């Protein structure tokens, strides 16, 4: 219909103009009396074998020891990130994989991929019982996130534009917080573990919650897809990471743009981001094997850890800011520090 | 009639008119012309500064790059480090001791070079057996439930280092000479005296039969049934225009192989069939020198044919380079 | 230690592991939802079907449950062998498998790859284009009405928008829904495919 | 937002050129592979032009081959399309859709249902 | 019902998008910029570690 559209870009412009009236100075504008960080250089400590296919996605655990890996072939590797062991090593039903977690009781695992299926494994059980638990089924289209917000309660992103909640103790998906127009690649739960934002495939990051349903906020102001967003750990601002080579740092409660990351050297496409333990280093994952740091209040980078040589498919830092852990397509894990 | 012979030592030349002397005390000018020891050693000098970088910048184009450290691409460095041996060891002695004449480098060096060069020699001529075999055994797929991997790779390389230690150490140890041969500037593994001390016809015999019959065996087996089952698919489907455009290649690829192994192994097999048929004969210095000559250009005309014709390593050699792309 | 030596058996397990997966030949097949794939598979997230011939073992991967937009999920494909159209013989979707038949043969993901593609359901087609020609939605493009030229006019129009700079060879094959030589066709595709890829592992080629 | 309206389509007896065109506004107009999408009334999506960033690497449907021509203006920031010699098989709607990922001559998904990157174009029907 | 509810649903979503106050993004950044400030003097990935604290040792 012509009057409903019509309608809907005149309220368009009109909340583009609400967002013109506040956008007086970015960040840049305003720190710009403080000091650089510097140009730091960080090697790798445990360079770290035993994958055979390109990998996805990881995710430390809660006490910054163990790490989780997830790849092509059937395999959900759970590593102690101290003197490279292999604490288990789950062979896992479907061999394509998009995403993993690890819970926050350090007692679960979370995976799922384009099998349309979120599982979990009940990790250190029984005597060798590593068993999947429960199977989420009812969810078409292929999966790209899930996140545990408990030991019940999960949030998982789709295909079909949905960001739905599931409970583990009756696998019924209670809430489905449908809004989007393309799919959903990434999640990122807050501190307050109420409100989470999700990035998908049409330039607009939503902040839903999880109590009433509704999406609060749709941020926009990118032009290709979003990758991986991550969030800042106050509870008041998120990175996106699109695909058009621009980390650009949004916040709460003014939904606008906080600062962009991008120059004219950055080509390809970025796929993972998180933040530091402070959020002093934003660190990018990018598709020309340089996965690199940006400093998170001066707009520039300061230093990169080229160690691989095909996409840095996912990245991830642990609660305390110890480490890094860097996964890529050509089956390793560099863990810099 | 073959010559005369010394203690460790024997030269064509006939003593009747007394001029000959050893080689390591007087220089070698009764026997050849200066200007010919002047162009041995600008030959030598040639192949050294071509086959150099030839032989030295497949191992940095593959310490830069991980896609050529690939597990049937040992035995390609393998090769490459063998004409290396054979360049370092080889070429530079015997370019030297052809610019100064007679051999002062004493019995000892000799035997130390000889070894040298026959081990070059050696894993060169092994790697490309066995590359022959690993090539036959990935394509013509004579072993089902059978992948090629990193096991298999250095397995090659060490069949190569213990064929090419099979044939250089046993001139050590008292099978055979180490004498210097042909313009009595290279020391060449002892072939073609009648030397009844350390059982040389014998030595000679075993290295006809296992060093050169079953290698040519080997290498014509697999390329015979390599361009058979390659031609063999290329029938089964005639529509595709990227099969013809493979066989041709492939085929012209097995001949300029073939001709390779037998334009430099062959005379060294016939200089010797022909002195152990005619028991007794009488050669010359220059007539002696031509195998090695033709042996001796292989350390630079096999990443001619093995690498710059593999369509991967010349990719990465023009990317280093720059300049000169096909 | 205990520990280490459970590090050590799951390394040996994972590396045994390996060289069943590393052996076997996988194999992709889009179709565009309504084709005849319920024979050449026969003869809601992946669905895998996995059968053999003549000590090759293949591993279908007939992704069909995702939606529309795949610029997403499709690069988890690239290394696979070769990717097998199932395009219907129907004339006015016979349009939307074009579109993607576009797609594939542009990026750098399957720029390299073999296609193996079916011209499928003959006896179907041979009827339905007896009475009604090719030549109604298009100009009079083909000249004739057999199953012949007709069946090879819908093989040069998926031909004609090929780049083919490499090793991008597109089989065909005029296939029907009671057909016994159909699994010997995409054995005997994928062997000259392996050949050439093993000629060009050797590097002479 | 990425916006990409059009204008120039009406009623045209055949032979008869039509120039349209896209303006373009949301994102840079430089680095973008461009898509021309045609839509018949009733039938699926079918890809028409398929004009890169510079403007060198050009390709054509099978329908039209010596008929259609396109061209970005980078400075006035709009895409043109003009058909020359149209033929009256062509009664579609006409949209213009971008490549989703910069620096890439990717075009994957430029014809896929409920697509993000593509405006709601203009309607080009045909007289006789 | 699925062809009639997503053709408003959108709409009526952006409508409920604008009544939403919104900050200036100076005051917001400024609250972003005093939290990252007073976190970053013991940040142990902007400082680095001192070789000892670190539990990523050399291994042989
Ligand atoms: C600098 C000289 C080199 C590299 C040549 C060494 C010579 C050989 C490896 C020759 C060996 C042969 C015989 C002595 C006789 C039988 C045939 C051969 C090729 C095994």
């Amino acid at each position: 219909l012509d009057q409903l559209r019509q309608e809907a870009e005149q309220l368009k412009n009109q909340i583009r103009d609400a967002r013109k009236a506040c956008a007086d100075a970015t960040l840049s504008q305003i720190t710009n009396n403080i000091d650089p960080v510097g140009r730091i250089q960080m090697r790798t400590r445990r360079t770290l074998r035993g994958h055979l296919a390109k990998i996805y996605a990881m995710h430390w655990g809660t006490d910054s020891r163990l790490l989780l890996s997830a790849s092509q072939d059937g395999k959900l590797i759970i590593w102690d990130s101290y003197t490279t062991n292999k604490v288990h090593a789950i062979p896992l039903r479907s061999s394509w994989v998009m995403t993993c977690a690890y819970a926050p009781s350090g007692n679960y695992v979370a995976c799922g991929g384009l099998d349309n299926i979120c599982s979990i494994y009940n990790l250190k059980t029984r005597e060798g019982n590593v068993r999947v638990s429960r199977e989420l089924a009812g969810h078409t289209g292929y999966l790209s996130c899930c996140r545990f917000l408990d030991d019940n309660q999960i949030v998982t992103s789709s295909g079909d534009t949905t960001c739905a909640l599931w409970d583990i103790e009756t696998g019924q998906q209670t809430t489905t917080f449908t809004g989007h127009t393309g799919d959903v690649m990434s999640l990122s739960l807050a501190p307050d573990t109420r409100l989470f934002v999700s990035g998908a495939c049409d330039a607009s990051a939503k902040l839903w919650d999880v109590r009433e349903g509704m999406c609060r906020q749709t941020f926009t102001g990118h032009e290709s897809d979003i990758n991986a967003i991550c969030f800042f750990p106050n509870g008041n601002a998120f990175a996106t990471g699109s695909d058009d080579a621009t980390c650009r740092l949004f916040d709460l409660r003014a939904d606008q743009e906080l600062m962009t990351y991008s120059h004219d050297n950055i080509i390809c496409g970025i796929t993972s981001v998180s933040f530091s333990k402070s959020g002093r280093l934003l660190l990018a994952g990018y598709d020309d094997f340089n996965c690199n740091v940006w400093d998170a209040l001066k707009a520039d980078r300061a230093g990169v850890l080229a160690g691989h040589d095909n996409r840095v498919s996912c990245l991830g830092v642990t609660d305390d800011g110890m480490a890094v852990a860097t996964g890529s397509w050509d089956s390793f894990l560099k863990i810099w520090n | 009639m073959n010559g005369t012979e010394g203690p460790n030592f024997y030269v064509p030349f006939s003593n009747k008119t007394g001029v000959v002397r050893s080689p390591f005390e007087a220089p070698q000018y009764y026997l050849a012309e200066p200007w010919q020891f002047s162009m041995l050693a600008a030959y030598m000098f040639l192949l050294i500064m071509l086959g150099f970088p030839i032989n030295f910048l497949t191992l940095y184009v593959t310490v830069q790059h991980k896609k050529l450290r690939t597990p049937l691409n040992y035995i390609l460095l393998n090769l490459a480090v063998a004409d290396l041996f054979m360049v370092f060891g080889g070429f530079t002695t015997t370019l030297y001791t052809s610019l100064h004449g007679y051999f002062v480098f004493g019995p000892t060096g000799c035997n130390l070079e000889g070894f040298f060069a026959t081990l070059g020699g050696e894993i060169a001529l092994w790697s490309l057996v066995v590359l022959a075999i690993e090539r036959y055994v990935v394509v013509c797929k004579p072993m089902s439930n059978f992948r090629f991997g990193e096991n298999h790779a250095i397995m090659g390389v060490a069949f190569t280092w213990v064929m090419a230690l099979a044939c250089a150490a046993p001139p050590l140890v008292g099978w055979s000479r180490y004498i210097p041969e042909g313009m009595q500037c290279s020391c060449g593994i002892d072939y073609y005296t009648p030397h009844e001390e350390t059982n040389n016809e014998s030595f000679v015999i075993y290295m006809f039969v296992v060093h050169f019959i079953i290698p040519l065996i080997v290498i014509f087996f697999c390329y015979g049934q390599l361009v058979f089952t390659v031609k063999e698919a290329a029938a089964q489907q005639q529509e595709s225009a990227t099969t013809q455009k493979a066989e041709k290649e492939v085929t012209r690829m097995v001949i300029i192989m073939v001709i390779a192994f037998l334009i430099c192994w062959l005379p060294y097999a016939g200089v010797a069939f022909y002195i152990f048929t005619h028991q007794g004969s009488d050669f010359g210095p220059i007539f002696m020198t031509i195998p090695a000559f033709f042996a001796k250009t292989s350390a630079v005309y096999n990443p001619v044919i093995y690498i710059m014709m593999n369509k991967q390593f010349r990719n990465c050699m023009v990317t280093t380079l720059c300049c000169g792309k096909n | 230690s205990a520990e280490e030596k459970h590090s050590r058996e799951l390394e040996k397990k994972l590396k045994e592991d390996a060289e069943k997966d590393a052996r076997t030949v996988k194999l992709l097949l889009l179709g565009a939802g309504e084709s005849g794939k319920s024979t050449i598979v026969k003869q809601t997230g992946i669905i895998e079907t996995q059968f053999s011939f003549k000590d090759l073992n293949f591993r279908m991967f007939d992704v069909g449950g995702q939606r529309d937009e795949r610029r997403k999920w499709i690069h988890c494909f690239e290394g696979v062998t070769a990717i097998i159209f199932c395009v219907a013989l129907s004339d006015y979707r016979m349009q939307e498998s074009m579109n993607l038949f576009k797609s594939i043969c542009n990026n750098k993901w399957f720029t390299d790859t073999s296609i193996i593609l079916f011209l499928n359901k003959k006896d179907l087609f041979e009827e339905k284009i007896k009475k009604s020609p090719l030549t109604d939605y298009y100009p009079e493009y083909a000249g004739s009405n057999t199953y012949e030229e007709a069946g090879n006019y819908i093989k040069v129009q998926f031909l004609e928008l090929n780049m083919a700079s490499d090793v991008k060879e597109i089989y065909s094959h005029m296939t029907c829904a009671t057909d016994t030589q159909n699994v010997k066709f995409v054995f005997d595709a994928v062997t000259d495919i392996i050949i050439k890829e093993n000629l060009k592992d050797c590097g002479l080629f | 937002q990425v916006q990409l309206q059009e204008s120039g389509g009406g009623l045209v007896q055949p032979g008869g050129s039509l120039r349209l065109s896209c303006a373009a506004s949301g994102f840079t107009f430089s680095n973008y592979k461009m898509n021309w999408v045609r839509q018949a009334p009733g039938k699926g999506l079918q890809w028409v032009s398929d004009i890169s960033q510079s403007g060198a690497s050009i390709s054509y449907t099978g329908s039209v081959k010596g008929r259609f021509t396109i061209s970005r203006d980078d400075a006035k920031n709009t895409l043109y399309l003009q058909m020359n010699s149209l033929k009256p098989a062509d009664t579609a709607v006409y949209y213009c859709a971008r490549c989703p990922a910069p620096f890439t001559r990717d075009c994957f998904d430029v014809t896929s249902t409920a697509y993000a990157y593509r405006g709601q174009g203009t309607q080009v029907t045909v007289s006789s | 019902l699925t062809e009639k509810d997503k053709l408003k649903m959108e709409v009526d979503q952006l409508k409920k998008e604008v009544t939403l106050e919104r900050m200036l993004v100076s005051k917001c950044c400024e609250e972003f910029r005093d939290y990252v400030e007073e976190r970053s003097g013991e940040d142990p990935l902007v400082k680095g570690i001192p070789e000892d604290k670190n539990p990523f040792k050399e291994l042989k």
